[PDB]
């Protein structure tokens, strides 16, 4: 889709194999913000989403955290706290025609900036003068869709690129999106190192009376430690008590 | 050669659909916006439409709302007109006029330099009759010094227009052909004079070529003086 | 919309003088406006654009001015062939609205018409019908008479006429007038003539045909 | 109409488990006390804004209120969120949908899914494109007005619709009054009780006594004086002071330019008394390479200099 129109899919309710991405070495540009590559097969997540666009080549420094111009601005703008991957390739070879692809399109005027995942689809012709626009292009009112060239011979600033941005939502909550990893049996009333939908730690897990409401995922303690966990095969609350200690 | 050429018109009863063609030539076709204009018989000229350059603005003049499309391709550099739920009022001579080259920050002084010959779309229930072509001979009587007249009678055609020449075009000095007439039966009436010397009607050939596209009718008319 | 209004809506003049055409938008255009030139029947052809920018092959008596809402056009020296309906259209957005047009004639000195007269052709006879024509050739001014007599009965109510427009070289005047008659009608009758009266003939000149000559 | 809001609009922040604490956080909370308009449904459907968030409550007896209408002109020029509960059959929807002149129910689509006595709560929010939906039924008996009392409102449902939403309007079951309040960044400190469930809240910023609570991290106050906060008259308008003038600096003559210098003898020039317009250069795309030390592009546009060297 256009840059202007970005697709959005949603990942849900699935095992997120992430291995043949950082193995394909198809990509140009594959970036991660607010987590690592090499640690994220083993990381669940509560929803993952891909939006999908072309831009050209000059314009793939843009699709980042607190960058400027008029894709960031105009088209697509991540927030500055932003915890997911970038991926882009070049798609010359698909993406041009001899007489220049003209199906992708951008945003070049907005009377503001775009929030953070905002989708501007308007036509509205914009206004550039004090003369008032009734709806009709011509002078100081724009048509805000500009299409790009696209063509064999441009230079890679201006080829084709297919750009997918990953986002993840870290936020502690029910997981449906793990990594590839085999799960292992639980061992109750023993210091074990666990591992719960990408949570880890030390400490004796027990059964506990702690009635968690169908949204909780994570109990915390003061110290914002995990106190308990939800077993996310058997929906049963375990209470997680640090490994005995004391001072010698 | 920077040209358009028209095509598509034709006789139509209303209600019906036609299409009309503008086909561009010597000029990057994709670079400009192009406009549909109409000039109905005896009437100024009217703004029926307007494309962008790549078609992604489209203008109608609110009598032709809903009723008529624009189109473009730009591959095959060619601009269309579909016209659907035709009326009698949409009977008019359509151009096709490119406009200019939209750029950044600049709507073009350049424009609108560029029509085509034009073509008329007649919407009506009549039909289609071809002309007959009559000699108006040249008089016996004339005159001594010089100056005469012959010329061809265009009678009981429909629909607009016929189209006269002389000589194969090789004689447009001292022409004159008329406004066509609508008789009482609702068939058209023209003619077309022109003024040779005395001393030309024993020794020059006079033919006139009557062309009426919409019925096909193709006459070549010999004018000669009467035997006497 | 923006609204176009020209002014004059007629006008004559005479070869040399200075014409002035106005034309009014209700709203500003900036210099968004354009000038043409049409001739009877033909494609109008493009004289100013860019509200006073000439188009090229336009011959440099024809000048453009104005911005905004007040355009004039000018043209220095009025020329024969610059008889015509001349249009100011605005392109500041993508409507490309017309004015109502000026149409431009031409005074000269009174010229008499060639009268000539042509009977019916034999095919056209052979259909049933007789079509007489009475011919006025360059004649000025554009008023003139002709009354048909057929046996001296003067007819009315049986024919139809056509005036050509101004000529592009001589500014003149052409008649066309065919008198329609039936062929049992036609060949009641002997004398068939048309009497043309017009302000360059001191008196009422006549042609007349004899059927069967 | 308008009614007291009392103590209505907590929800929990986020979905950790806390217990038996008192947890301070601060998050877009219906104020405490605030006055909530009051909409009537006898013998009344208009559009409303939605600000920052919107409260929504509503009384019921017949299910007569069925669904809501959120987004900017609701006349199918952009997307706007249906939400339908139709008997046993929650519809959501965030279609261009065609609305009537006056929506009601008789007795380009991004995401679709299927599913007085009650007093049903709701807090409707956008933040950062997602539309989170908060909800509590419970059973009441009160027709004149909202009872009073403390609820907690759990999480249900986050939609990553990314939609720019300014206005709503609800959906009412023609052959039930409802409230509507608004939302604001207040900090709470909010009551988890040994279940995990949400039994009082202090808002911080209601009176000096809940200022206090705050400060104090407590509901209970013991006797003294505390200093809880600051007093500061806040700014009524801004004062933007320019020097006045209209010429615009000649950065076209600068970079469009036919030609350059060379690099050992780079041409210098000297900008000096002209208002700078910034926005065609970052907006232009000729460039391959813009970057900016010590200051930001964006925040340029507003911004004085004593000298411009190009
Ligand atoms: C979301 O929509 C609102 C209104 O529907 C936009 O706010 C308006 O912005 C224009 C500037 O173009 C102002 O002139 C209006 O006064 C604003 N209205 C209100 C009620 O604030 C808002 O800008 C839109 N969001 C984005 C990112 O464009
Ligand atoms: C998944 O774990 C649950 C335990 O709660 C078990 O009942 C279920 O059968 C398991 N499914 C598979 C496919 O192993
Ligand atoms: C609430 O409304 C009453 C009158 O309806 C008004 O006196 C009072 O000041 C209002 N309070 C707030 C906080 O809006
Ligand atoms: C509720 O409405 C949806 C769409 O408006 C419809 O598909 C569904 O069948 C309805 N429910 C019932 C029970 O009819
Ligand atoms: C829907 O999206 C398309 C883009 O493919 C756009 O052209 C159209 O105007 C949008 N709206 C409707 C009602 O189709
Ligand atoms: C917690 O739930 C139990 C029921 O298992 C109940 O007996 C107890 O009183 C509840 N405590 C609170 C503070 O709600
Ligand atoms: C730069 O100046 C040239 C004139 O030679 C002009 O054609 C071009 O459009 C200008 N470019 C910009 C960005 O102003």
């Amino acid at each position: 889709a256009s840059v202007y129109a970005w697709n959005r899919k949603r990942i849900s309710n699935c095992v997120a194999d992430y291995s043949v991405l950082y193995n394909s070495a198809s990509f140009s540009t594959f970036k991660c913000y607010g987590v690592s590559p090499t640690k994220l097969n083993d990381l669940c997540f509560t929803n993952v989403y891909a939006d999908s666009f072309v831009i050209r080549g000059d314009e793939v420094r843009q699709i980042a955290p607190g960058q400027t111009g008029k894709i960031a601005d105009y088209n697509y703008k991540l927030p500055d706290d932003f915890t997911g991957c970038v991926i882009a390739w070049n798609s010359n070879n698909l993406d041009s025609k001899v007489g220049g692809n003209y199906n992708y399109l951008y945003r070049l005027f907005r009377k503001s900036n775009l929030k953070p995942f905002e989708r501007d689809i308007s036509t509205e012709i914009y206004q550039a003068g004090s003369t008032p626009c009734n709806g009709v292009e011509g002078f100081n009112c724009y048509f805000p869709l500009q299409s790009y060239g696209f063509q064999p011979t441009n230079g890679v600033g201006y080829q084709p690129y297919r750009v997918v941005v990953l986002s993840f939502e870290l936020l502690h909550a029910p997981a449906t999106v793990c990594g590839p990893k085999k799960s292992t049996n639980l061992v109750k009333n023993k210091c074990v190192n666990f591992n719960f939908n990408g949570l880890t730690g030390t400490g004796v897990l027990t059964e506990s009376n702690k009635k968690f409401l169908p949204f909780q995922q994570f109990g915390r303690d003061i110290a914002d430690t995990t106190d308990a966990v939800r077993d996310p095969q058997t929906l049963e609350i375990l209470d997680i008590t640090p490994c005995s200690f004391g001072g010698v | 050669e920077v040209q358009l050429v028209e095509s598509g018109g034709g006789l139509v009863k209303p209600g019906e659909s036609l299409r009309l063609s503008c086909a561009a030539s010597g000029f990057t076709f994709s670079d400009y916006y192009m406009t549909w204009i109409r000039q109905a018989p005896g009437k100024g000229l009217e703004w029926v439409s307007y494309i962008r350059s790549s078609g992604h603005t489209i203008y109608y003049a609110d009598s032709v709302k809903g009723r008529f499309t624009i189109s473009r391709d730009n591959a095959k550099n060619s601009l269309y007109l579909q016209m659907n739920s035709l009326r009698v009022e949409d009977t008019a001579v359509y151009y096709c006029a490119r406009g200019g080259v939209l750029r950044f920050l600049e709507w073009p002084l350049n424009a609108f330099d560029i029509w085509g010959q034009g073509t008329m779309v007649t919407v009506s229930s009549a039909s289609t009759k071809g002309p007959s072509v009559f000699p108006l001979a040249p008089s016996s009587k004339s005159t001594s010094g010089g100056t005469a007249a012959l010329g061809c009678l265009v009678k009981d055609y429909f629909p607009e227009p016929v189209t006269v020449s002389w000589n194969s075009g090789a004689l447009t000095s001292g022409v004159h052909t008329f406004p066509a007439v609508l008789q009482s039966s609702g068939l058209y009436s023209l003619s077309s004079v022109v003024t040779v010397p005395s001393s030309s009607l024993g020794t020059q050939t006079y033919i006139c070529n009557v062309n009426h596209k919409p019925s096909n009718t193709k006459v070549d008319k010999k004018v000669e003086p009467k035997s006497c | 919309d923006i609204q176009l209004t020209q002014s004059p809506s007629s006008l004559s003049a005479s070869v040399g003088d200075r014409v002035t055409i106005t034309c009014r938008a209700s709203q500003g255009i900036s210099n968004y406006l354009a000038w043409y030139q049409q001739k009877p029947g033909k494609v109008p052809k493009l004289l100013i654009y860019a509200a006073s920018t000439l188009q090229s092959g336009v011959p440099s008596r024809f000048s453009g001015s104005g911005s905004g809402t007040d355009f004039t056009l000018t043209i220095s020296s009025l020329q024969p062939e610059d008889v015509a309906t001349y249009y100011c259209q605005k392109y500041n957005n993508a409507l490309g609205t017309f004015g109502q047009g000026t149409k431009v004639e031409i005074k000269r000195t009174v010229a008499a018409p060639s009268v000539f007269i042509f009977p019916p052709s034999d095919e056209q006879l052979k259909s049933g019908t007789a079509s007489v024509v009475c011919l006025l050739n360059n004649f000025y001014p554009r008023e003139a008479k002709v009354q048909w007599k057929v046996d001296n009965a003067l007819q009315s109510g049986n024919s139809q006429e056509s005036v050509t427009e101004q000529d592009s070289k001589d500014s003149t005047y052409s008649l066309s007038s065919t008198l329609t008659l039936s062929k049992a009608d036609y060949e009641k009758h002997k004398v068939y003539a048309c009497e043309v009266t017009h302000q360059g003939l001191s008196s009422p000149v006549t042609k007349s045909f004899n059927r069967g000559e | 109409a308008y009614t007291n809001s009392f103590t209505r609009g907590v929800y929990y922040p986020d979905k950790v488990f806390r217990s038996s604490v008192l947890h301070s956080t601060q998050d877009l909370f219906l104020p405490f006390f605030s006055n909530v308009t009051w909409f009537h449904a006898i013998h009344d459907n208009p559009v409303l804004p939605f600000n920052d968030g919107v409260y929504f409550a509503s009384t019921e007896k017949s299910n007569i209120i069925r669904g809501w209408i959120f987004g900017t002109t609701l006349d199918s020029k952009t997307q706007s969120l249906l939400i339908v509960n139709n008997a046993t059959n929650v519809v959501i929807k965030v279609c261009e949908f065609q609305f009537c002149n006056d929506p009601f129910l008789g007795v380009n689509c991004t995401f679709e899914y299927v599913s007085f006595k009650n007093l049903r709560e709701f807090v409707f929010k956008n933040i950062d494109g997602y539309f989170k939906i908060y909800s509590k039924h419970t059973p009441i008996n009160l027709v004149r007005d909202l009872p009073q009392g403390f609820s907690a409102l759990e999480p249900l449902v986050d939609l990553p619709i990314g939609i720019n939403i300014t206005r709503f309007q609800t959906l009412l079951a023609l052959h039930a009054a409802y409230y509507v309040g608004y939302l604001q960044p207040r900090t709470f400190l909010l009551k988890y009780n040994e279940n995990g469930t949400i039994t009082d809240a202090v808002d911080c910023a209601l009176d000096p006594l809940s200022e206090t609570k705050c400060t104090l991290k407590s509901f209970t106050v013991e006797k003294g004086i505390y200093q809880t906060s600051n007093f500061r008259v806040q700014p009524t308008e801004s004062i933007v002071r320019f020097p006045n003038i209209t010429n615009l600096c000649p950065f076209g003559e600068v970079f469009n330019a036919t030609r350059f210098a060379s690099v050992y003898a780079w041409n210098r020039k000297r900008i000096s008394n002209c208002v700078a317009d910034y926005s065609v250069l970052y907006n232009s795309a000729s460039f391959s390479t813009f970057k900016c030390y010590g200051v930001s592009p964006t925040k340029l546009n507003d911004l004085c200099f004593t000298n411009v060297y190009a």
